């Protein structure tokens, strides 16, 4: 069975539009970003989420994650891409060269 | 950048003068929402989003809190 | 108490222990660059046995850093 | 299925059985596979969103030791 | 060190011995790399005829 | 009883069984390091 | 108060340290198909090499543990690169689960060696272009030498992870202790973490090929 | 002549392969039989020599 | 007491000494990629000798590491 084109459209690699679109129609456009901005504030206010060494590696990690990705991103795409392309290439210039032969024979 | 300003005085505006008389009516509409008991015929989806849209409006709360201690996390005290 | 000075400065001493799995290190490295600036076509097998002589430093390096840990914080 | 139901008598109705939660969770393995994995042309999202969901689990099994170090008092 | 709480180790090895031992390689040999198609244009001996 | 024995150990036997053999006597010996181990505590 | 990132984790009481063992195979589908997507390509590609770098160097009798030492390598790699993740306790810098997957291996190819091999094995106890004089414990120093080797292998690993995490943690704390005094001090200690970072993301890839390498070597020499 | 048709059945087999995004590693080893990996000169995982691995 | 202390000191101490067998098992492997580079067809005999080496640099820094274990576990 075939293979659908694309995967999820999801935004900010963590957050797949079908939040937005499920929050737009009661709450409007800015309406997930107040509560994310909400939330966030509640979280570090009242102590749930306790700023400590483990922020600061996890800011250092996710700062070398997304330039990682933004950088050396699209050449691993298009790397699969053409293993995949040449793979496909290959295999059909494999059916053309044995209809040859049952030609010749 | 600059349709970020955009959409705060477009949508999240404190109420217009003009606009509380259609706040309360519209409070007195979902009281009375819940003298009645019609609260029990909503079934689970605008149930759950009026929960969200009490959630952030509580988180505006704290955000107002804390912008009344000066600080954010904790007392500064 | 003495106990816990001794075992503090019996940490210390272990530790030092190090020095010598950073100098095998550097010098596993540094060879690496000269044999890959010698042969730069057995780049595989080079870096190969490169990675095998690190392992060995850096087993002597946790070896001493192990007992490090072992007299500070569980003897 | 739930987002469409809304009374008790679907959770009365639905398996609890080893086999059962077994294959509850597969069923959800598969979907969310199918979703956003097994898609060629697919993106990164895939695996960080798991990535994610991960350090949200070990964030939260990991916060009896950060209690223990909040920054206030109340 | 907590390395040494000898009282948590069956829980840390037994988990393992299954990932690496059952799931993991059930995971690779799931894994296989085909031959190349190899059509050889060139397979006919047939003969000549009697003569 | 059925696919443990369909999908876990068919394809497994051929490991299991000829080539991870002193894998398993491996495995014993390890087994009684730790009991020594935590025994002696 | 600073181990506890290697603390045995629970959660609601139960010992959620199985889910995070069992969790890295669920990082790598497999699928039938020949025109698979960009993540099956990838890590198929992955592998394809991995196993041309590993088990070109052996004969056949030790190409037979290609799955296994394939796996262990997978399984190592993934483990440590999921333990950079914040707060996430990594099951490598356990001293068990390490000294399980040292032990194993390496007892079984030693036995292996000792099954087939058997004069070859008690044989190569002694390098033989050796002089005579001291011959005898030559070969003292070489048995104690070889029961050395599960130990190191398992420690080898403990260590380089464990101390790299404590590592990394300690500098977030100096951060977050200059995060109020002195801010472009701050920086340039956050400047070194990220350093730091990349580091470890290149020590948790070596310390798996070289686990896996150094146990395919024990194999090579005792097939 | 029995030969003749016998190609060309070949050939009208070979001519209605399904598009390669949609088969199946076995369907490719009974469209291209050359491609089956030996199971018995290699037993064992990846059931082929490593250099051609 | 004194003597679990100065036990701990000395066991420290004497661990330090597997400093020098790190640096010599970087210095045989880093040699080893060197006479590699050089001349890859005796690639046998290199790396026979080449466990020798490191054969004896163990048996130097086991010996360190024993008598580590010998004076802090034994005596």
């Amino acid at each position: 069975p075939p293979l659908p084109e694309y995967g999820g459209k999801v935004r900010y690699g963590l957050i797949p539009e079908e939040f937005f679109q499920f929050l737009y129609p009661k709450t409007g456009v800015t309406g997930p970003y107040v509560l994310g901005t909400g939330l966030i504030l509640y979280a570090l206010s009242k102590e749930i989420y306790v700023i400590s060494a483990e922020t600061f590696t996890a800011l250092s990690v996710l700062g070398v994650m997304v330039y990682g990705i933004k950088k050396y991103g699209p050449f691993v795409a298009d790397f699969a891409d053409k293993l995949n392309e040449q793979k496909l290439a290959q295999l059909e210039e494999a059916k053309q060269a044995s209809i040859q032969h049952i030609q010749n024979a | 950048l600059a349709t970020f300003w955009y959409y705060a005085k477009v949508e999240l505006v404190p109420p217009t003068p003009a606009e509380i008389p259609r706040a309360i009516q519209s409070l007195k509409k979902i009281v009375n929402s819940a003298q009645t008991g019609s609260f029990k015929q909503l079934t689970v989806k605008e149930a759950v989003l009026n929960g969200l849209v009490a959630t952030e409006v509580l988180m505006w709360f704290y955000v107002g809190e804390i912008i009344g201690k000066r600080g954010i996390i904790g007392y500064d005290v | 108490d003495i106990d816990t000075a001794a075992k503090f400065i019996g940490a210390g001493a272990a530790t030092v222990g190090v020095a010598g799995s950073g100098a095998g290190i550097g010098t596993v490295f540094g060879s690496l660059i000269i044999g890959y600036a010698r042969n730069p076509s057995l780049k595989q097998q080079l870096f190969s046995y490169a990675i095998l002589g690190f392992a060995l430093s850096e087993a002597m390096g946790l070896f001493c850093l192990m007992v490090a840990f072992l007299i500070l914080f569980a003897m | 299925e739930v987002k469409l139901g809304e009374l008790p008598s679907w959770i009365l109705m639905r398996d609890f059985s080893p086999s059962g939660i077994f294959g509850a969770f597969q069923r959800g393995y598969y979907r969310y596979y199918n979703k956003y994995i097994n898609v060629k042309k697919g993106s990164i999202s895939g695996i960080t969103m798991v990535l994610a969901c991960y350090v949200l689990f070990s964030y939260s099994f990991s916060y009896k030791h950060l209690k223990h170090e909040r920054l206030r008092k109340y | 060190m907590p390395q040494l709480n000898t009282t948590v180790w069956p829980t840390m090895i037994t988990p393992m011995l299954l990932t690496l031992f059952l799931i993991t390689q059930l995971k690779m040999l799931n894994t296989n790399y085909h031959l190349p198609p190899s059509p050889k244009p060139m397979k006919m001996k047939n003969y000549n005829k009697p003569w | 009883l059925q696919s443990i024995i369909k999908n876990i150990w068919i394809p497994m036997k051929p490991y299991y069984t000829k080539v991870y053999q002193e894998i398993w006597i491996g495995m014993g010996l390890m087994g009684f390091i730790v009991y020594k181990i935590r025994a002696a505590d | 108060n600073l181990f506890a990132s290697f603390i045995a984790p629970t959660i609601l009481g139960l010992p959620a340290a199985v889910l995070i063992i069992l969790f890295p195979p669920l990082l790598i589908p497999t699928s039938k198909y020949l025109i698979n997507n960009r993540l099956i390509t990838t890590q198929q590609w992955l592998i394809k090499l991995t196993s041309k770098q590993m088990m070109t160097m052996h004969n056949t009798k030790g190409r037979t543990w290609s799955l296994m030492l394939v796996s262990l390598i997978i399984f190592i790699a993934t483990t440590n690169l999921l333990g950079l993740l914040p707060h996430s306790f990594t099951p490598t810098t356990q001293l068990s689960m390490n000294l399980a997957m040292a032990i194993p291996l390496w007892a079984g190819t030693v036995i292996m060696g000792f099954r087939s091999k058997i004069k070859n094995a008690l044989a190569h106890f002694l390098p033989q272009g050796t002089p005579t004089p001291l011959i005898p414990m030559l070969v003292i120093i070489e048995t104690i030498s070889l029961l050395i080797q599960p130990m190191a292998l398992a420690v080898r690993l403990t260590a380089n992870i464990t101390a790299g995490h404590l590592l990394m943690h300690l500098i977030g704390s100096a951060t977050l202790a200059m995060s109020t005094i002195n801010l472009p001090s701050t920086l340039i200690i956050f400047t070194i973490l990220i350093l730091l970072t990349i580091l470890e993301i290149a020590v948790a890839l070596i310390q798996a090929y070289v686990f896996t390498l150094l146990v395919s070597l024990y194999l090579h020499d005792n097939t | 002549k029995a030969r003749i048709v016998e190609y060309e059945k070949e050939m009208e087999k070979m001519k209605n392969l399904i598009p390669f995004d949609q088969m199946t590693i076995e369907d490719l080893n009974e469209a291209f039989p050359e491609t089956k990996l030996d199971k018995k000169k290699y037993p064992y995982w990846p059931h082929q020599p490593i250099e051609n691995l």
